[PDB]
């Protein structure tokens, strides 16, 4: 999971 | 006459109950059954067998630490032939020499959990009550009367019985499928699920009522969404399954993985779903670098009726165990009916974003949320795309009218208010209008940077962040940011340009407003005074001046004038002393008006700290  | 019955033992018929009730893996040692469906116990008596004419048998069951009949957590029921459908009942279905086969049924809305079952045997004039044993009672997707009923066998297999699946991740363009062992039926797992229920805040607050409310999959799904995350008490705060995690606890996709394990275990048909988002020198992204947007996000859906809501909301309910959230009917999300319990706006914001520009009113597609919503296909190793269940096709009437129902007119432009000059300090404003009847609470990011004539951005020269800006109905605001010479002086491009950008975020519906405006910092004007009278004859004097606009002094000050038809020889003049802040430097030069008509005098001023400033004046 990665922040936009 | 007749002596009382003595029970030799009770056979819990594990093999036969397990298979019929789809709980076989759970019935290796103790009895596990599902509500609203008959199950079997065989009584063996020491001595004479049961005789209906003489013996009266009554059953009692209790669940939890404060059971009551009114709460549904305690029941008493006689062994008789008449079977009242929908109630706790027991009836004889077989009678052999020393054995008595019983058929018991529970209500289809019985609270789930661990029951103690007792028996009272009575042969008129005398009686004796005792404990027969225990069974765990689960939700029943096979029972048409049960709230979690699912009318398809293959779906029941997938969403309750199947112990492995795929959790989707990666990105909308490169969807990856992590295989995962939910293992809902592994040793110890069911007991762990029951414990999780038993330590939830509502149990602590009112144990009897909590235990009673476990008749509802709405209530149980809700409790689980909340319990997965350690507020503390919770479970979570590499691996390929849920089992290990739950075992250790007793002593981001992972949150959904655990919720699925627990819900499937308890009998609530459930699936993991993944939403993908994507992005395309943008304020928005700069903003994101506690409502982050991620490349993907996982939750679960569970299947149930919704008698607690108006008709039409049965089916898939979104539950989000991410750091209580749900259950909300997926269809309420797709319809923008956001007053539907529970927590609809939060799920809506996971799959929607409304991004609008005022880069002077256009739609911004640099942020895109709610793509390729994914979950495993029924009974097959492949991906099902369920984007359609959450959102109408982009551009449709149904999409737009759902947008409306969700929102029940906000606008924002950048404003200055007065002249802007190189060397001066001045405010810039995010002017925000709210011609709606609604009240909004928004985040505001307002900031300025130098920018080149080529469109490249320099260093920041002002920032104002506001966590919580309030907008009253039918009102407006001009929110200021002070641009300081001291902050921009050092970091200016070849141009006198600064780019102001603002971003307004309404995080409940998940709306985003951008406004952007380039500003030019004017050079000082060169004043040119014509002294005399424009005589086709001869002799004229022109005076030129420039008021220093900087708060600091100018060094190396030199005018340069020229103009065919006015001067025959260009004239440069070096100014000896520096010019002070606000000081008006002045020179004069002689002219010899060539001919008759119009002529233009052309001036250039130069300085160490201010260069390339020009002016002109017509004459005659």
């Amino acid at each position: 999971a990665v922040p936009l | 006459h007749a002596e009382e019955l003595v029970l030799e033992r009770c056979d819990l018929e594990l093999e036969t109950n397990g298979r019929d009730h789809h709980t076989a893996d759970l019935c290796r040692e103790k009895l596990v059954v599902r509500r609203g469906q008959p199950f079997w116990l065989t009584l063996h008596f020491e001595g004479r067998n049961y005789e209906a004419s003489v013996d009266s048998l009554t059953f009692s069951v209790v669940t939890g630490p404060a059971p009551s009949q009114e709460a549904g957590t305690k029941a008493r029921f006689p062994l008789r032939d008449a079977v009242e459908e929908g109630d706790w009942t027991a009836t004889v279905v077989d009678q052999q020499d020393c054995t008595l086969s019983l058929q018991l049924t529970t209500p289809a809305n019985a609270p789930i959990g661990l029951y103690r079952l007792s028996l009272e045997a009575s042969t008129g004039y005398q009686g004796s009550s005792f404990v027969l044993g225990h069974f765990i009672l689960l939700f029943n997707a096979w029972c048409p009367a049960d709230a979690v009923y699912l009318d398809s066998e293959e779906e029941r297999q997938e969403y309750v019985l199947t112990q492995q699946g795929f959790i989707y991740q990666g990105s909308a363009k490169f969807i990856k499928n992590i295989p995962w062992n939910f293992g809902q039926f592994e040793d110890g797992i069911l007991d762990i699920c029951l414990i999780l229920l038993d330590v939830n805040p509502k149990f602590l607050k009112n144990a009897g009522r909590d235990c009673s409310r476990r008749s509802s999959p709405v209530y149980v799904g809700r409790v689980v969404s909340g319990m997965v995350n350690c507020n503390d008490q919770g479970v979570l705060l590499s691996w390929i399954g849920s089992v290990d995690i739950l075992r250790r606890w007793k002593n981001c996709w992972v949150f959904a993985a655990v919720a699925c394990t627990v819900l499937r275990c308890l009998g609530i048909p459930t699936r993991v779903v993944t939403n993908y988002n994507s992005a395309h020198s943008n304020l928005l992204i700069e903003y994101f670098r506690s409502e982050m947007i991620w490349n993907f996000h996982c939750w679960v859906e569970s299947w149930m009726t919704r008698p607690d809501l108006q008709p039409g909301y049965e089916g898939w309910q979104a539950l989000d165990p991410t750091p209580c959230c749900g259950p909300v009917p997926v269809r309420a999300i797709k319809e923008g009916d956001l007053s539907t319990k529970y927590d609809a706006p939060f799920v809506f914001a996971e799959v929607n974003a409304d991004v609008v520009d005022w880069i002077q009113k256009s739609i911004n597609r640099s942020l895109i949320v709610g793509l390729k919503i994914s979950t495993k296909s029924v009974g097959r190793d492949e991906r099902e795309d369920i984007t359609h269940t959450y959102k109408y096709p982009e551009g449709s009437s149904e999409e737009r009218e759902a947008f409306t129902r969700a929102n029940h007119g906000m606008a924002m432009r950048i404003r200055v208010g007065q002249s802007m000059n190189m060397g001066s300090d001045f405010d810039v404003f995010a002017h925000i209008t709210n011609n709606t009847a609604e009240e909004y609470v928004c985040r505001l990011l307002l900031c300025a940077r130098t920018v080149s004539y080529n469109g490249i951005l320099g260093p920041e020269c002002g920032t104002k962040y506001l966590l919580n800006l309030n907008l009253e109905p039918f009102s407006e605001k001009s929110v200021p940011l002070c641009i300081l010479y001291e902050k921009y002086r050092d970091c200016l491009t070849e141009s006198n340009l600064i780019k102001v950008r603002a971003l307004l975020v309404e995080p409940v519906i998940n709306s985003y407003l951008l406004a952007e405006r380039d500003l030019y910092l004017e050079n000082p004007e060169i004043k040119i005074r014509i002294l005399g009278e424009p005589k086709q004859k001869r002799k004229l004097v022109a005076e030129v001046s420039l008021q220093n606009p900087l708060p600091v002094a100018l060094e190396g000050c030199t005018f340069t004038v020229e103009g065919a038809g006015l001067t025959e020889e260009q004239k440069t003049v070096e100014i000896p002393d520096p010019v002070e802040a606000g000081e008006e430097v002045k020179v004069r030069m002689d002219l010899l008006p060539l001919h008759m008509g119009l002529h233009k005098l052309v001036v250039n001023f130069e300085s160490d700290k201010l260069k390339a400033v020009k002016g002109f004046r017509n004459v005659i």
